């Protein structure tokens, strides 16, 4: 049993027509402090794969430095380690599921939330989130701590079921993203500007964006308000 | 303090007929008031003609089932391609759960399927081990709810014939699968309306001699 | 379990020990006999928490008869006592403890002496001419501290015994169910069926 | 730990350790066992090479091992010490666990158990005793009689002897020992076991030892004076 | 929970409710309380349904290879010593259970109780859980040494009634059992409602119900 | 002769007489044969009996739903291996949600036998595999020697007579590895490569023991009338 | 010396081939199965007229639908009948059903190669296991120290055994009843023990899917000998 | 491997004799002389120092004579250094004994405890057996004044009266030929020094090659006594019997 120290916020994601795409903040906050800004909280797992981690930061490099083992071990007597027999998606989020579990199990738990997120042999895409507790589950749209309150509205309304996957293309699917970065930016008073943006696709492959901001942002109608009530100056 | 414990809401219906069986629940997955999957398949297929749900803290439930169909997997393995029998994986069941009895399985565990003069059969367990063979039972968050409304449907309880004035009850007559899975649908569809944890999709898995068949039906998104 | 007394007289020791077992609020038995003969002439009544008592007691048995058929030879009640009182001893520092009080009732065949050890769940051992477990010392002691002589006969014994048990069932709020006495002198260990 | 396999079977199918260890039972006193109708009587063969021997506190052959189950032996005399002591444990833990005495047979299976573990178990060598085991069941009336040797092996017995010239006592055991009418009393039973420990034992004074177990843990073993009158008996008949 | 068991001149009753609840909510109208360990063996169960379940189970077990090993059954007094030590493997930790060990072996008929404390106590007559002290006031006043096998499963069926009635966490049906030297026979299920409405009319009791 | 009382010693030429000894366990075993194509992998086994009255010994064991093998030698040693395979294929399952390489499962078997022939007090499996499966990388067949040696191959045969079987599959090497899509010809190749190990006896209904795996076929094994169809 | 665990050099391990040499030494057991049942039969031999020869105890029961017949160091076989009864109760305990009789001999043979330098020998003890289960019906097994388990329609170990095999092999067919079986093993123990065959002497058994495991009394044992010597002197 | 190197300590031999048992009484029969005799009123230990030197320092010297407790002593044949090993295992035993039961420990209870110990030495472990023989003399209330041995195998013995070490066969048949049971002490310390007077392997008897002890109830009233001889004492006990 411990409590986290240095914390990462939401993580987002969600399925388009060809393939997934996450993202999460660059910022590692010390309670109330935003203590560090040039946090990387996704991390890509061979061409195929992005892991978006939230929770404590000294557990996230601990996982960083699992999957950068499990990438090594894999390619041990593998002639096919960058072929058929490479990692994939469903591989890596089951490794940290089990991991996970036993450290709850045990009660000495890796205090995070993960968002799996990738695109698999047969092109089917695939999003499964786990957390501190081994809890697991998948859905076209998933999201991390405030996330889940703010970003899963926002990205239901373009993927609401199933069938909703197929007609949404890579532009609505990452401008419906952006957005939800932005408005976490709003709301979130444990969030930064700087984010990371990643989209694995079944054709285009793994692109990886780093130094986003958060841009398009409304503050003009403060100038307007006055007071908590009958304040007129 | 950690607590190593959660709550992933949903609920589980398991109905015994003459000569067939049905495992049902709803595929709505939550915390406390936000909704992690609207489909997040709870009932599955394990093998041997058997259908198994852990109802409530899911991962614990994931945890079960998977070590389940291993027990089934490794029966095979053990005595020469044997048929697990629904008795018998009741009772491997049992000692799957009070291997934990000083850290439980945080779930209500039901199976389903035909007993060996082919006829269907419903156990139920509790967290710590407890089982028993049943006709009818609700699990979960809106067991409470649905149970009631199957003592009156499915066994006719409180209910007597016309004229003699609670002197005759009503003879309990065998449902078919038409019919039960009409029940199964006015469960859910009322829990959905009365419990918010309870709605989205609901699975039917049915049992009979040809096999393992699945249903699935829409359910309130709110 | 509750209550039990002993006295040491001229030529023997007398044990008396409740017969009540509660749980919850019901009492289950009213007939429960609260002692183990370790040996021909050695006696252990007891009184403590539910299942460690004959636990304990069925132990300790174990454990002089089989010092009894290794040396075809009887311990003294003052090396039993001393056993006993090691073991609790050893118990009371372990992870968890066996809640057990004990009166030991034994007659020397070699000093030709009644003997009487009172120990409790910690090792406290005490040779006594008469003792008490828990609350019931506090009601009887009165009275055997002034009726009490070193030279009473065994029927004088268990008229004084009587008493005690008069001013018990009169002043305890508490319905032990009457007692069974066992005498134990140099003849052997004997019940007395009507009190 | 020390682990080597030191009784391990030879190219003929043998485990030599096993019957070398039946070879120290052959160099051991003479035991032997009778039941009658009623008892079973146990003689001991005490070998007359030691004198100044101090027979009150020297380890007496016939052992207790509940007060209605006894133990003779021949062989290694600090192995039976071992064997008796696991043998009085197991008797208490028997009556502490399931609330009865062990039963003749039950201690009988327990002690052979012992014997054969010691047959195949790294870095332990076999035990130089067979045994007899006597005594009567709680609440039976029928005599118990068994025997036991390095090997493991037990079985029940009317009449058996073990040790040095067992072979000769065992000899006339067979042809006096009737089935159908076995020793009806005490005396009789006494009398055809001291007879029996006669063809072997040489001087009839302190080298024969007598116990006698009766139903209802009734044991007693019988003095020098009590022998010697059997003793004398049996050879004044035989002057004819 | 409501259970009992009595000794008589014909052998042994066995008596027990059929109720399970989770809190104030019923889980179970029809659960097994009684254990079949073997012909001349059985158990009551009371308190965690699982620590009953599979104890008891496991006690059938050990049971089984005492009669393999022994060729013989086991006893009564033997098989509740059996229990009883493995309540006291697990002291402190939190088992719930209450049961009577109930059969017929060479001394004749025997019963013993045995709960999660160890207590082992050999008696005439027991009743566990949480509707023990109804039962018992039914017993205590009817029972007899002389009594038929007839009268003596009503007894039980009847002190079982008693309980159901006043006790919320008690009900569903009466399972009775009779144990013979010949094995125990089972007399049925019997559910509470309709036993109820009957023993009312026919024996005249319950007077302040209405019906 | 002085250096084979025990696996830890070399002999002066640098031989490992335990290990050859164990390897001599398989030779005297009953003969099987395994051969695959891209799309099948066949194992074919003759079961040896003790007697008329007695069973004939089974040869052939399932690992996974896509993986299995056939022994020849000690029969307690293959139980023992092929419950390591059994935990292995489990372990990858459970934790990768990913079924075993056949590769792999060949890599794991040589090292547990390699700690059994460099330590002292225990000794080596006296017992042959030929491992059979269906992964990612299509159809694949491995021999197992308990000198720790694992070798990929097209087709091969181990126990008694079994060069006779193994000349013939290095004959037919071309014709048999393009037998696709047709289960049926590639088991009767394999039926026919093991008759070339035969003396005086021949293929009988309870004698005979087939197994297959494949693209869309689970490890089955035939045994009784469901192999009378190919003798 | 040499290792427990040695390998000569013809591929077999040197104790387990010693321990088959044990087992010839052994009293004669037999077994034969047939569709009524499978019938278990052993020669006591007792060393002395003085020993009780109904403590001889070569037959046992594992559970009501499996026996079991020993021949060899029969000391050795008590732990394995104590694993066997254990494993056949626990599968009873966790699945709530009979344990298959071939699941049962592998759970004993399972026991046979643990040893080393775990216990120090292999055991000097073969065991012919007979019983009934419904998926494979009547069944008998031939459990060594090897490891290894044999199905078998009839089969003899012990010292006769050779001579007994060769019996079995003219006299087995697949549609002899239990009558003829029970006959047929008397006879031919008859056949291979050094002293005259009798009800003290010899024992029988079976097991049947109704009624069960049975050890024969030796009154109804008596009067199957004398069938036999009648049917004997018919021709 | 390490087989090769094996001994085997705990072996049978053909005949169903203990190698190591046997080959260890041989050592010991190579030792001084010890003897023990019980009286009615008392017990005597005498034993025979091995070729000893005028530099040898007597009076702090002890290599025969132990005490265990205040009622209970030994006499040692065989390697002094192993008998040290036992005699505080033994030591130990007696106040274990003392403290759990808070009565003295009974002579055999001690004897048994320290021969079971030999006994494990020669059935397990693959260890060479401890190479002593023991005179255990004692007295405690049950069976009043007792003497035993204990050998490497284990085995224990009661007596009136016997030797151990060298010439136990001619000392034996000297003890047995003059001992009678209504022996007192002051005639049992005279018998003592008279048979090893006659068996010692020495040309003279004298004080500086013997150790001497004597466990007497001539202790103030109902109590033992033990009284391990000082040089001076021994001394003058040689010439009060009349051997110096
Ligand atoms: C009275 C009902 C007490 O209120 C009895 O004592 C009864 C005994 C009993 C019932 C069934 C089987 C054997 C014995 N006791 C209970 O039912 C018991 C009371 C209880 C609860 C909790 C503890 O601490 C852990 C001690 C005692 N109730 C249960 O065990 C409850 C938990 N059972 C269930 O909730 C339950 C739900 C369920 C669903 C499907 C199948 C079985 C189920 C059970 C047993
Ligand atoms: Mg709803």
């Amino acid at each position: 049993t411990q409590q986290p120290i240095v914390t990462g916020t939401s993580v987002i994601s969600m399925k388009y027509d060809n393939g997934v795409i996450i993202a999460a903040d660059n910022l590692g906050s010390y309670g109330s402090l935003l203590r560090f800004n040039g946090v990387e909280r996704l991390i890509p797992v061979g061409d195929n794969t992005v892991v978006g981690i939230s929770g404590d930061i000294s557990d996230m490099q601990h996982i960083e430095r699992l999957l950068k083992d499990l990438v090594t071990e894999n390619a041990y007597d593998n002639p096919l380690a960058d072929a058929e027999e490479a990692l994939e998606p469903s591989y890596i989020f089951e490794y940290l599921a089990t991991v996970m579990y036993q450290r709850r199990s045990k009660m000495n738990p890796l205090w995070n939330a993960i968002i799996v997120a990738g695109v698999q042999s047969n092109g089917d895409q695939f999003l499964r989130y786990v957390n501190l507790l081994g809890v697991t589950y998948s859905s076209p749209t998933l999201a991390t701590g405030f996330g889940a309150h703010m970003a899963n509205p926002l990205l239901r309304k373009v993927v609401d079921r199933e069938s909703d996957i197929p007609k949404t293309t890579v532009q609505v699917a990452e401008e419906a993203i952006v957005n939800a970065m932005r408005v976490l930016y709003y709301r979130d008073a444990r969030s930064s500007r700087n984010f990371s943006l990643a989209i694995i696709d079944k054709n285009t492959g793994l692109t990886f964006k780093k130094n986003l901001q958060v841009e398009n942002m409304k503050w003009d109608f403060a100038k307007d308000i006055k007071g908590y009530g009958t304040q007129k100056i | 303090q950690f607590n190593p414990y959660g709550d992933n809401g949903g609920t589980i219906l398991g109905i015994a007929g003459e000569d067939f069986a049905v495992l049902a629940g709803d595929t709505r997955n939550i915390t406390d008031y936000s909704i992690n999957s609207r489909y997040e398949p709870k009932v599955f297929d394990c093998g041997d003609n058997i259908v198994m749900s852990a109802n409530g803290f899911a991962a614990d439930g994931d945890a079960l089932v998977k070590r389940f169909k291993n027990s089934v997997k490794w029966y095979h393995f053990d005595h020469n391609d044997k048929k697990l029998s629904i008795n018998s994986a009741a009772r491997n069941i049992q000692h799957l759960l009070y291997s934990r009895r000083f850290f439980p399985y945080y779930v209500y565990n039901i199976i389903a399927g035909l007993d060996e003069d082919g006829k269907g059969a419903v156990y139920s367990f509790d967290p710590v081990g407890s089982y028993q063979r049943e006709q009818c039972r609700a699990g979960g968050a809106a067991a409470s709810l649905i149970m009631p409304f199957l003592d009156n449907q499915v066994n006719f309880k409180n209910q007597y014939e016309p004229g003699t004035n609670g002197k005759v009850k009503k003879p309990l007559k065998y449902l078919s699968v038409e019919e039960v899975i009409k029940l199964v649908r006015d469960s859910f569809t009322s829990a959905t309306e009365r419990h918010i944890q309870v709605g989205d999709g609901l699975e039917i898995l049915i049992v009979t001699k040809d096999g393992v068949r699945k249903e699935f039906y829409e359910l309130k998104r709110d | 379990m509750d209550i039990i007394l002993g006295i040491r007289v001229q030529d023997s020791v007398i044990l008396a020990s409740s017969k009540a077992v509660t749980r919850g609020i019901s009492v289950l038995k009213d007939s429960d006999d609260k002692t183990r003969q370790l040996s021909p002439h050695t006696l252990m009544s007891f009184a403590g928490e539910a299942g460690d008592t004959v636990q304990f007691a069925e132990y300790i048995q174990a454990n002089i008869q089989l010092y009894s058929i290794r040396e075809d030879y009887e311990l003294s009640p003052q090396a039993v006592s001393s056993f006993v009182r090691q073991e609790l001893a050893k118990s009371i520092r372990s992870r968890r403890p066996y809640q057990v009080n004990v009166l030991i009732g034994g007659y020397d065949k070699k000093k030709n002496k009644p003997e009487l050890y009172q120990i409790d769940y910690l090792g406290t051992k005490v040779e006594l001419p008469y003792g008490a477990h828990g609350y019931s010392g506090f009601y009887t002691f009165s009275l055997l501290d002034h009726h009490y002589r070193p030279d009473m006969t065994t029927e004088e014994g268990l008229d004084l015994l009587k008493l005690c048990v008069q001013e018990l069932e009169k002043r305890m709020p508490m319905d032990f169910k009457g007692v069974i006495v066992k005498i134990v002198d140099k003849d052997g260990i004997r019940q007395v069926d009507d009190f | 730990g020390y682990d080597r396999a030191l009784s391990i079977f030879s190219p003929d199918g043998h485990i030599f350790q096993v019957e070398y260890a039946l070879e120290a039972v052959k160099r051991g006193t003479c035991a032997v066992g009778v039941k009658g109708k009623n008892c079973v009587v146990l003689g001991c063969e005490r070998r007359s090479t030691l004198k100044l021997q101090d027979t009150r506190i020297t380890p007496s052959k016939v052992s207790k091992i509940d007060s209605h189950v006894v133990l003779s032996f021949s062989g290694l005399n600090a192995d039976s010490r071992i064997l008796i002591e696991k043998a009085r444990v197991e008797a208490q833990s028997h009556r502490l666990t399931l609330e009865d005495p062990v039963t003749v047979e039950y201690l009988t299976r327990y002690v052979a158990g012992v014997q054969q573990r010691y047959t195949q178990s790294g870095g332990v060598r076999p035990f130089g005793v067979s045994t007899l085991i006597a005594g009567f069941d709680p609440r039976d009336d029928e005599p118990k009689l068994y025997q036991t040797e390095p090997s493991g092996i037990y079985s029940s017995w009317s009449a058996q002897t073990i040790g040095r010239n067992s072979k000769t006592v065992r000899e006339f055991l067979e042809k006096n020992y009737d089935r159908k009418e076995p020793p009806a009393t005490v005396e009789e039973c006494v009398k055809l076991t001291v007879r029996s420990l006669l063809e072997v034992v040489q001087t009839g004074a302190k080298n024969i030892e007598i116990t006698v177990v009766k139903p209802d843990s009734d044991i007693v073993a019988l003095s020098s004076e009590e022998i010697n009158q059997y003793v004398t008996q049996i050879e004044q008949e035989k002057q004819e | 929970t409501t259970t009992l068991a009595f000794k008589f001149q014909h052998g042994v009753i066995v008596a027990v409710d059929s109720r399970a609840t989770a809190g104030s909510y019923i889980s179970s109208l029809r659960m097994n309380k009684v254990i079949e360990i073997n012909p001349y063996l059985l158990g009551t169960m009371s308190g965690c349904a699982a620590d009953c379940q599979y104890w008891e189970r496991l006690l059938a077990k050990e049971c089984r290879l005492y009669y393999l090993r022994n060729g013989e059954r086991i006893s009564v007094s033997a098989a509740s010593k059996l229990l009883s030590n493995m309540m006291l493997q697990y002291r402190g930790m939190g088992l719930s259970m209450g049961s009577m060990i109930c059969g017929w072996d060479k001394k004749g008929p025997g019963l013993y109780y045995v709960d999660d404390n160890g207590t082992r106590l050999s008696g005439q007559m027991f009743s566990t859980g949480s509707g023990n002290t109804y039962a018992y006031g039914v017993l205590d006043s009817n029972y007899k040494w002389d009594l038929s096998v007839e009268d003596a499963l009503y007894l039980g069926k009847r002190s079982i009634l008693a309980a159901a009635h006043r006790d919320a966490y008690s009900g569903g049906s009466v399972n009775l059992y009779h144990v013979t030297e010949d094995g125990w026979i089972y007399h049925g299920n019997h559910d509470v409602g309709e036993l109820f409405w009957k023993v009312k009319e026919e024996e005249g009791s319950f007077n302040n119900v209405i019906g | 002769n002085n250096y084979d009382g025990d696996t830890v010693t070399f002999s002066p030429t640098g031989r490992l007489f335990q290990v050859e000894y164990a390897l001599e366990a398989i030779k005297q075993g009953s003969v099987t044969v395994g051969l695959r194509s891209n799309t099948h992998a066949v194992l074919v086994a003759l079961k040896r009996n003790a007697d008329e009255l007695s069973s004939y010994q089974k040869k052939i064991i399932k690992c996974d739903e896509h993986m299995g093998l056939s022994l020849a030698g000690l029969a307690p040693d293959a139980r023992v291996l092929s419950n390591y395979l059994r935990q292995q294929c489990n372990y990858s399952s459970l934790v990768f949600n990913r079924k075993l390489a056949v590769e792999r499962a060949g890599h794991l078997l040589c090292d547990k036998a390699q700690k059994n022939t460099q330590s002292y007090g225990g000794r080596p499996y006296g017992v042959g595999l030929l491992i059979i499966g269906y992964d990612k990388s299509g159809a694949h067949l491995l021999e197992f020697q308990p000198s720790g040696n694992v070798t990929e191959l097209y087709g091969t045969a181990i126990g008694a007579r079994s060069q006779g079987a193994k000349t013939y599959l290095e004959r037919t090497l071309d014709t048999f590895i393009k037998i696709d899509g047709n289960p049926d010809e590639l088991i009767k190749a394999g039926v026919e490569a093991i008759s070339q190990s035969l003396r005086d006896e021949s293929l009988t209904v309870d004698n005979l023991s087939i197994a297959i795996v494949g693209k869309d076929t689970p490890f089955t094994i035939y045994d009784g009338e469901a192999v009378a169809k190919y003798i | 010396d040499r290792g427990v665990s040695t390998f000569s050099p013809e591929g077999r391990l040197f104790q387990v081939e010693y321990s088959l040499e044990a087992i010839k030494l052994g009293s004669t057991a037999i077994g034969i199965a047939t569709k009524e049942g499978v019938v278990l039969g052993v020669e006591k031999r007792a060393t002395s007229p003085l020993l009780e020869s109904d403590s001889i105890e070569k037959i046992v029961e594992i559970d009501r639908h499996i026996g079991c017949a020993m021949s060899g160091l029969t000391a050795d076989a008590r732990s394995m009948i104590e694993h066997a009864r254990t494993a056949a109760v626990t599968h009873n305990l966790y699945y709530d059903e009979d344990i298959n009789v071939e699941s049962l001999t592998q759970s004993v043979c399972d026991l046979a190669l643990r040893f080393g330098e775990l216990m120090s020998r292999p055991f000097g003890v073969a065991l012919l296991i007979a019983g009934h289960d419904a998926d494979d019906g009547y069944q008998l097994f031939h459990a060594e120290p090897s490891g290894t388990f044999y199905r078998y329609n009839a089969k003899a170990i012990g010292s006769g055994s050779e001579g007994a095999q060769a019996e079995l092999l003219n006299e087995w067919h697949s549609s002899l009843t239990l009558k003829e079986a029970e006959l047929l093993v008397l006879k031919i123990l008859k056949q291979v023990m050094e002293e005259k065959l009798d009800e003290n002497n010899a024992q029988l058994s079976c097991i049947t899917k109704q009624d069960g495991f049975k050890i024969y009394d030796n009154e109804k044992t008596a009067e199957l000998i004398k069938e036999l010597k009648e049917k004997e002197a018919a021709e | 491997g390490s087989r090769r190197y094996d001994s085997r300590t705990t072996i049978f031999s053909p005949e169903g004799r203990l190698y190591q048992v046997e080959y260890a009484l041989e050592s010991i029969s190579h030792a001084g002389t010890a003897i023990g005799i019980m009286a009615s009123d008392g017990i005597v230990l005498a034993a025979e120092r091995k070729v000893t030197s005028t530099l040898l320092e007597q009076d702090t010297s002890t290599e025969k004579l132990y005490k265990l407790n205040d009622k209970i002593a030994v006499a040692v044949a065989g390697l002094t250094a192993d008998a040290e090993i036992l005699i505080n295992t033994a030591r130990i035993h007696a106040q274990n004994y003392l403290k759990t039961y808070n009565e003295d420990i009974p002579v055999e209870i001690l004897v048994r405890r320290l021969s079971d110990i030999k006994q494990g030495y020669t059935q397990h472990g693959g260890l060479r057996p401890f190479g002593v023989s023991f005179i255990y003399a004692g007295y405690d209330d049950r069976y009043g004044y007792q003497l035993y041995t204990s050998n490497p195998s284990g085995n224990y013995t009661g007596w009136k009266a016997i030797s151990v070490g060298a010439n136990t066969s001619a000392a034996q048949t000297l003890l047995q030929m003059d001992y009678k049971d209504d022996m007192k002490v002051d005639d049992a310390i005279e018998l003592a020094l008279k048979t090893l007077s006659k068996t010692t392997d020495s040309s003279a008897l004298t004080y500086d090659r013997l150790e001497f002890a004597t466990i007497r109830k001539g202790a103030n009233d109902g109590e033992v006594y033990q009284k391990i001889f000082k040089p001076q004492e021994i001394k003058d006990i040689l010439v009060k019997t009349g051997i110096t």
